[PDB]
């Protein structure tokens, strides 16, 4: 069994370590992954260290160990809510921009108390772990979790045993992403995932020596899915001690906030040393706490963070657009761009929000659209550079054809990537609405149901834009400066 | 703004 788990490991290591095997057979290599991997699994032992007990009974622990360090505890209970797992409950009122949580650095665990810790000697000697801080913490948070002496116990002891993260997710709940956008991240972190497990483990069991390292004993796949899932749904960036760097950290007591929409009110206060918390609005006795994660897309929210947030008003959808070298006008419109600091071809951002694109894309729209008469005036003259200073900006268009040519284009570029989908908008919504779901595939079809619902919008804005100007267009409005 | 804004679940790069 020993080397048996460890040829397995060597065959997962080269198979994940092979470059990409083309995109129509992604989902074929995916499968072939997730079998050896799938293998490993039912040979070992699932996590290398449990708990006894509900996970409630660990946090008046946590409590406890963050105020004899100098935490806020006052004001607020760690209670399981439906429909965001465990959070903070206020057990007070607190009013909106009042400091309520700080966390002195001597809680986090970071990059820095992992390079000290018991796992120093294996991160000086890696080049993975000196370049990924992300690893390092996963690895850190291992060792720490398998030493009953460790500093960090009651945080560890209040982490949740799973997540929701696609690692954990059925080969038929990611199959309703196929075609998609989203998948091709999932695929990737499945990958990047098994090859730095099978990576890890070699360089544990194989290489000198038989160090004070705890996952000499023991280091199962399941383990480190677990590792890396808590590190990427909970991780920080924060200042070194000194702030002229930045670091990755776990953040205790506050990383229990759940997420709503708003802004942060997180930050680091580098001369107390600690993570302070405002409140982003009003909360009253019996309320839950919640903080605003970051402007994050759901894709990003599903993949790295475990969970799908309806009413995201961040959420986007990527599309790739260029100038094709065929273009015989490619030389001066690339030149247009150069000068407004837009490269020839790059991946823009379509929301779902009103407008869906933003400065850039609008300005490369533009000059996509334009004619060698229009492209001449935003190169040549003393007009120039003030035509591209206005690029971007929706009230002053290049010309009423330009706007209509270019609105028609986003119309009929997000009409034809709605056909690329395996699914209609209607069809998902029916699945919804008609099936009973696990939680995680409900977290995948209400994905791919959002990227086409941005693209739907599109194509209504961009319609309803194309009437107004060439409307316009027909009356000669004067065009504005 | 803040600071040292601190984003909880940064998204960080794992190849
Ligand atoms: N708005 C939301 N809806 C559903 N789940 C949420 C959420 N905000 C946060 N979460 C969950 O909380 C995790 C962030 S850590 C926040 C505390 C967590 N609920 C816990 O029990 O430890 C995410 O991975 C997600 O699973």
């Amino acid at each position: 069994s020993p080397k048996e788990i460890l040829n397995l490991t060597s065959e997962l290591l080269q198979k994940c370590s092979s470059p990409a095997p083309g995109p129509g057979k992604e989902w074929e290599e995916y499968v072939q992954i997730r079998t050896l991997v799938e293998k490993i699994r039912k040979k070992q032992k699932g996590l290398s260290v449990t708990f006894d007990g509900k996970r409630e009974d660990y946090f008046p622990d946590l409590m406890k160990w963050a105020s004899e360090n100098g935490a806020s505890v006052e004001g607020f209970e760690m209670v399981n809510f439906k429909e965001e797992g465990f959070g903070l409950r206020a057990t007070r009122d607190i009013k909106a921009e009042e400091l309520f949580l700080w966390v002195p650095r001597k809680l986090l665990m970071t990059v820095e108390s992992a390079k000290n810790s018991v796992l120093g000697p294996l991160y000086s000697q890696d080049r993975i772990l000196q370049a990924m801080g992300n690893i390092a913490l996963a690895f850190h948070l291992l060792c720490e979790r398998a030493s009953p002496n460790s500093f960090w116990q009651p945080y560890i002891q209040t982490l949740p045993s799973e997540y929701d993260t696609p690692l954990y997710f059925e080969e038929d709940e990611v199959r309703y992403l196929q075609s998609t956008q989203a998948i091709h991240d999932v695929f990737s972190q499945y990958k990047n995932t098994a090859r730095q497990y099978a990576y890890f483990y070699k360089v544990i069991q194989t290489h000198p020596h038989a160090n004070k390292l705890p996952l000499k004993d023991s280091f199962t796949y399941e383990d480190y899915r677990w590792a890396v899932s808590s590190v990427m749904t909970r991780q920080n960036q924060i200042p070194t001690e000194d702030g002229s760097r930045v670091t990755l950290a776990l953040i205790p007591l506050w990383d229990m906030c759940n997420h709503t929409n708003g802004l942060i009110t997180t930050g680091y206060n580098l001369e107390d040393d600690r993570c302070e918390c405002v409140a982003l609005q009003d909360f009253r006795a019996g309320e839950q706490i919640y903080i605003f994660y970051g402007t994050r897309s759901n894709a990003e929210f599903v993949i790295h963070s475990g969970f799908f947030f309806d009413n995201n008003s961040h959420d986007r959808v990527k599309i790739k657009l260029g100038v094709s070298k065929s273009d015989r006008l490619y030389a001066m419109k690339a030149e247009v761009l150069a000068r407004a600091g837009i490269p020839t071809s790059s991946v823009f951002a379509l929301h779902f929000t009103e407008p869906p694109i933003s400065a850039q894309l609008l300005a490369f729209l533009r000059v996509f659209c334009m004619t060698e008469e229009e492209l001449k005036e935003h190169l040549l003259g003393d007009s120039a550079i003030d035509r591209i200073f206005t690029l971007g900006n929706s009230e002053f268009p290049v010309s009423w054809d330009n706007e209509v040519k270019l609105w028609t284009f986003l119309e009929d570029r997000a009409s034809l990537l709605l056909k690329t989908y395996k699914t209609t908008i209607e069809e998902d919504k029916s699945v919804l609405k008609n099936h009973d779901l696990s939680v995680r595939a409900k977290m995948a079809i209400k994905l791919r149901l959002g990227e086409k619902e941005i693209l739907e919008k599109a194509v209504k804005s961009a319609a309803v834009n194309r009437e107004y100007y060439r409307q316009q267009m027909e009356e000669k409005a004067p065009l504005p400066k | 703004t803040l600071k040292y804004p601190i984003e909880h679940g940064i998204v960080t790069n794992w190849d």
